[PDB]
RNA sequence: UCAGGGAACUGAAACAUCUCAGUACCUGAAGGAGAAGAAAGAGAAUUCGAUUCCGUUAGUAGCGGCGAGCGAACCCGGAU
RNA sequence: GAAACGAUGACUGAAUCCGCGCGGACCACCGCGCAAGGCUAAAUACUCCCAGUGACCGAUAGCGCAUAGUACCGUGAGGG
RNA sequence: UGUUAUGGCGUGCCUAUUGAAGCAUGAGCCGGCGACUUAGACCUGACGUGCGAGCUUAAGUUGAAAAACGGAGGCGGAGCGAAAGCGAGUCCGAAUAGGGCGGCAUUAGUACGUCGGGCUAGACUCGAAACCAGGUGAGCUAAGCAUGACCAGGUUGAAA
RNA sequence: AACCGAACCUGGAGAUAGCUAGUUCUCCCCGAAAUGUAUUGAGGUACAGCCUCGGAUGUUGACCAUGUCCUGUAGAGCACUCACAAGGCUAAAACCUUAUGAAACUCCGAAGGGGCACGCGUUUAGUCCGGGAGUGAGGCUGCGAGAGCUAACUUCCGUAGCCGAGAGGGAAACAACCCAGACCAUCAGCUAAGGUCCCUAAAUGAUCGCUCAGUGGUUAA
RNA sequence: GUAGGGGAGCGUUCAGUCCGCGGAGAAGCCAUACCGGAAGGAGUGGUGGAGCCGACUGAAGUGCGGAUGCCGGCAUGAGU
RNA sequence: GCGACUGUUUACCAAAAUCACAGCACUCUGCCAACACGAACAGUGGACGUAUAGGGUGUGACGCCUGCCCGGUGCCGGAAGGUCAAGUGGAGCGGUGCAAGCUGCGAAAUGAAGCCCCGGUGAACGGCGGCCGUAACUAUAACGGUCCUAAGGUAGCGAAAUUCCUUGUCGGGUAAGUUCCGACCUGCACGAAAGGCGUAACGAUCUGGGCGCUGUCUCAACGAGGGACUCGGUGAAAUUGAAUUGGCUGUAAAGAUGCGGCCUACCCGUAGCAGGACGAAAAGACCCCGUGGAGCUUUACUAUAGUCUGGCAUUGGGAU
RNA sequence: CCUGAGAAACUUGGAUUUCUAACCUGAAAAAUCACUUUCGGGGACCGUGCUUGGCGGGUAGUUUGACUGGGGCGGUCGCCUCCCAAAAUGUAACGGAGGCGCCCAAAGGUCACCUCAAGACGGUUGGAAAUCGUCUGUAGAGCGCAAAGGUAGAAGGUGGCUUGACUGCGAGACUGACACGUCGAGCAGGGAGGAAACUCGGGCUUAGUGAACCGGUGGUACCGUGUGGAAGGGCCAUCG
């Protein structure tokens, strides 16, 4: 007539977003300490001016303009030149 | 944490300088067995060795 | 009736000169071993409440004190 | 008005301490009022000087599942 | 609550002047005080009743009533 | 202006809703009664007014076909700290680096009124089922106690 | 004592009521939300988000172009992982030619999107300080997905538009679709979607064809 | 243009003041083709029989169709 | 079938298989009895009764009977020990003052009832059960019976007021029998004072069958009386947005007299019918929701009348 | 003046026994009582009063979460990773898979050194796999645990020294409604490794978590109710 159930779901889990990528992007001011990169890995290697804190994030050491160095695929540099 | 705790147990380092001051934090005694023995600043005077008190 | 003072908001909340609120910041009774030392440093403290939470306190002392 | 006895709804967005509230109600005794009163006091100036009442101190000091919420007194100014 | 002080139900129970009681655990010191014996007007409260007033009401308003605790309902308390 | 014929056009109102002519709610009709208020000498803004580095009284006193006195108090005047305490500085600290603050490149408050809103109170109006207190009820009904009343006539035929 | 899982009367008492109803004079201006997270929370409330009024600023907003950086979807592809079609070859695996599937494969990889600078060029918004809110049930269609049976006037998200809170013409009728945003007056003119045999405003229009089945006027192997 | 915010007003009682009407007739009631952007407002006439309009200012028990709202009167069902 | 019986019950939907009952059992109670109503050392019921009496509990005439399990729980009893509150006892720790002293906290040993623990107890609460293998597509009617917790059904009964599979299977009755009866035992999920199996008699009980008789029926007629109808008299009600209130098919919040198209229809009423007006009545009583309510239950939390218990007081003397 | 005891006494108790004037209770010319006595009996118990602990649904007040293609049953509730997620972040479902509530005193700091899986040829136990050698060998391995990204110029394997798994701070950003959360240059004290430039305020990264409240503990001498102390609080640390 009717059914009794039973089954349910083992899934349904998922966790808390991790609001990551760049921050601060081609060709932009910045202050002393502004990060630049959220990432998991090693996806952004930091060139002249800018850090890595232990979150493989990215942030820039003294002032300057952002500038994206793409060298051939799997390896790859963000820095920082100050205008003039 | 929790009470049942027989692996890695919350010890506090406290010191020989007789000041006062200690630290906390976690011995596993299956390596450790008998005692602790740890060099950590001190703050009432200048860098003082400590010992693992209960 | 004369509006009373929210006795909780005594102890945990402070009136500034120019009229913002402020409190302690929180976690530090047994969040400890943690810890780590800059955050145990850094809770300790005192700072700011964001903003929105700013006339619900004023309300709770009326005397600033 | 004083005294003996003394609720719950409700509020705590549930509830038990708490709160409603010593309120409602019940009983008693008495008057045109009654109560209270002549410091084993309040208090911190070695200050004040019977009690009651008004303003004020003051939502201060404190009380409190330190939650909801409850909440003086001294001084000072009056009425007598 | 660190809980002083008053207050009694139970048990117990001291000093009387170089003595006694307090001052918020507790001690010293420094201050305030004379318990266990009584009465006391005045300022204060209320408003059944009386008088004056009103940016109160004028017949579904205003008291429940331009009067009635009547008619009427209820065994009754009581409602009206 | 009234009234009409005919043509075109047209899904009552309210409420509640994603969506109402709805076969969803309310409503017979008309007339009256019928719902955001009051209070504090509370809190916080807008507007206005009076004083203005100052502003203001409360109880009360006297007067009172009016109002005046009354400075006790309250608000500004300095902040910072857990506090002591320090003070245009202060707090953390051993000093630094910082938070709050003063200066700032300037900034006026206070008393009253009207208004917007907050709080506390019945707090926009109407509505529970319930909870508690003191009382009224056994002239109904459930039973008890004392005291009286009543059961045509017929059948059956136990012990002794 | 005509309704007893605790009588009745009065009182506390205007008990409480996150619930349902109800909420009254007019015109003018702007004008939402039904999303997020948190809640003994899910039809309730807090704070944001969105509305309005006021005071501040003073083009900071908007669109669109240029420049620059970020991306792993569409496709595609098989280089890894998993899966797979015929054959070779070998002791089956590896490997060789041929051949292919993929949300949780990627040698690659668009259109588009997002950040920043200008404004090289148009247009009007913005931001902050303070008062008042309301909203937190959404609904459909297209496109993008999951769930579902590539069912639902289905459910849950992304995205555009409309309804919600939108009257007017069209779609016979018809929140949503197509055209289109109604300050008022007019027995005035042009148009949009959609239409021009009669009901019904407007060509029983023109020219070259098609179908003869009322196909027109609803389905398939 | 819904919730909501803002702005300018209409009408009602009472109150202060000013104007001023009223037995050659007030308020209220009744009819109406006039006026104003709307709440609304006047003109005339009929009613009525003793009080009342306009203006500015102040204070509200201040504006109804709903609430199975309350009181009241009268309809329908029916000459059933 | 159930209950033995006469009786009793839900005023106003249940009269029964409910309750009561005589009989039976367990148990408590020695009298200021237990037990019960009480502000209460008052008073009273019990009862002016006295264990052949009284209370409480279950069973329910009568007959034959009433098995196994004392692990858990509850009651009765035991006691070596482990126990446990106030108190008794303060070794010892601090505070203060210069100190005599005043004073803050406070360990042993001791310390009641009760629990732990030992035994007993069923006409105490209760328990008397899990299961092993089948030809084929992740499977339906059917199966024979070994048996874990303290034990694992003695009689009698069994498809039952108890049976899921279910219209079990056979027999009976019937033309035909999902009901009834008998037998069977494979009792989903009987069983012995929550009584087991019988039982003459009794029943406005329930169930099946027969005889008789019949308008219950085939199948309805005729008749009567009382209404209904008509006239004169008196004259309600629930309901009601307003109504100028058709049919089909469609559309609309998805069930249209009111919207679309088409069709039908002159105006008004009387007696009649009940398809619609999601007709009327009761703000659904099912269901969900509300950090609503209330009655009830417990080994849910918390308290508490009552009650057991140690110490203090009434409260005294003596002898060992 | 006595260690330990023997007589006597005050005893102050503990238990028992017993007596009676408290108290209780029955009888007789006076019914409930009061008398009085024969009294008779009981008896310092019972009763009652304060306190101590136990039992106590007899009564009493209340509690008994939410999500949910209606509710209940089942499942689920915080955190991390991947896909969904439409090439920025974000984004729901009782959509599709999988982990966490730790571990490490070395698996950290620094310094120095080393390079993996796998196949092919040949090799005493072996002979699928063991251990050795040669050749190939960009990751086809390893990283304590899930997976994603990452990584061979190391994060991977090994050794030396070590306690930075440090106090006092925090320019500036990421991120969230708030509270949180995350990254972090640089200054001071003062240390570790290095010859040194230098690096180190834990771990390749992302889970290994709990706000307040009341309390434990080590320091501190801020308040301490006439003053000086002390109880108590406050502060930093820290445990539940
Ligand atoms: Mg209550
Ligand atoms: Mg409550
Ligand atoms: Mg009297
Ligand atoms: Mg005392
Ligand atoms: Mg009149
Ligand atoms: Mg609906
Ligand atoms: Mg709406
Ligand atoms: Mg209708
Ligand atoms: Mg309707
Ligand atoms: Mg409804
Ligand atoms: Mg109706
Ligand atoms: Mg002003
Ligand atoms: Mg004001
Ligand atoms: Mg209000
Ligand atoms: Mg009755
Ligand atoms: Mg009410
Ligand atoms: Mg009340
Ligand atoms: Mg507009
Ligand atoms: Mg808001
Ligand atoms: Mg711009
Ligand atoms: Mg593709
Ligand atoms: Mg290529
Ligand atoms: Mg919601
Ligand atoms: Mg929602
Ligand atoms: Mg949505
Ligand atoms: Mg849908
Ligand atoms: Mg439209
Ligand atoms: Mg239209
Ligand atoms: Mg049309
Ligand atoms: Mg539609
Ligand atoms: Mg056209
Ligand atoms: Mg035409
Ligand atoms: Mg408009
Ligand atoms: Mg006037
Ligand atoms: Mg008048
Ligand atoms: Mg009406
Ligand atoms: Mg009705
Ligand atoms: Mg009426
Ligand atoms: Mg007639
Ligand atoms: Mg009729
Ligand atoms: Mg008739
Ligand atoms: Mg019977
Ligand atoms: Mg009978
Ligand atoms: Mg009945
Ligand atoms: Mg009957
Ligand atoms: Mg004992
Ligand atoms: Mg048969
Ligand atoms: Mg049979
Ligand atoms: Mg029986
Ligand atoms: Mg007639
Ligand atoms: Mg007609
Ligand atoms: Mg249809
Ligand atoms: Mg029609
Ligand atoms: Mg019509
Ligand atoms: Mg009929
Ligand atoms: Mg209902
Ligand atoms: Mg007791
Ligand atoms: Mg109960
Ligand atoms: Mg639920
Ligand atoms: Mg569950
Ligand atoms: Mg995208
Ligand atoms: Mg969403
Ligand atoms: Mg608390
Ligand atoms: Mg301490
Ligand atoms: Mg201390």
């Amino acid at each position: 007539a009717h059914k009794k159930g039973v089954g349910s779901s083992k899934n349904g889990r998922d966790s808390n977003p991790k609001y990551l990528g760049v921050k601060k992007f081609g060709g932009e001011v910045v202050k002393a300490g502004n990060i630049l990169v959220r990432q998991r890995g090693t996806k952004f290697k930091a060139g002249q001016g800018v850090g890595m804190g232990r979150d493989h994030t990215l942030f820039a050491l003294s002032d300057g303009k952002v500038v994206f160095i793409n060298k051939g695929k799997g390896a790859r540099f963000i820095s920082i030149e100050a205008a003039q | 944490a929790a009470a049942g705790a027989a692996p890695r147990i919350i010890v506090k380092m406290e010191s020989s300088a007789g000041t006062g001051f200690y630290y906390t934090t976690t011995k596993n005694r299956r390596n450790t067995q008998a005692k602790l023995e740890l060099k950590k600043y001190d703050p009432v005077a200048a860098h003082v060795v400590f010992a693992a008190a209960a | 009736p004369k509006m009373k003072t929210h006795k909780m908001a005594k102890r945990r909340i402070k009136i500034t000169g120019t009229g913002k609120v402020m409190a302690f910041k929180s976690g530090k009774r047994h969040q400890n071993t943690g810890k780590s030392g800059d955050e145990i440093r850094g809770k300790g403290k005192g700072f700011v409440l964001a903003k929105a939470e700013w006339a619900r306190m004023k309300l709770m002392l009326p005397r600033g004190k």
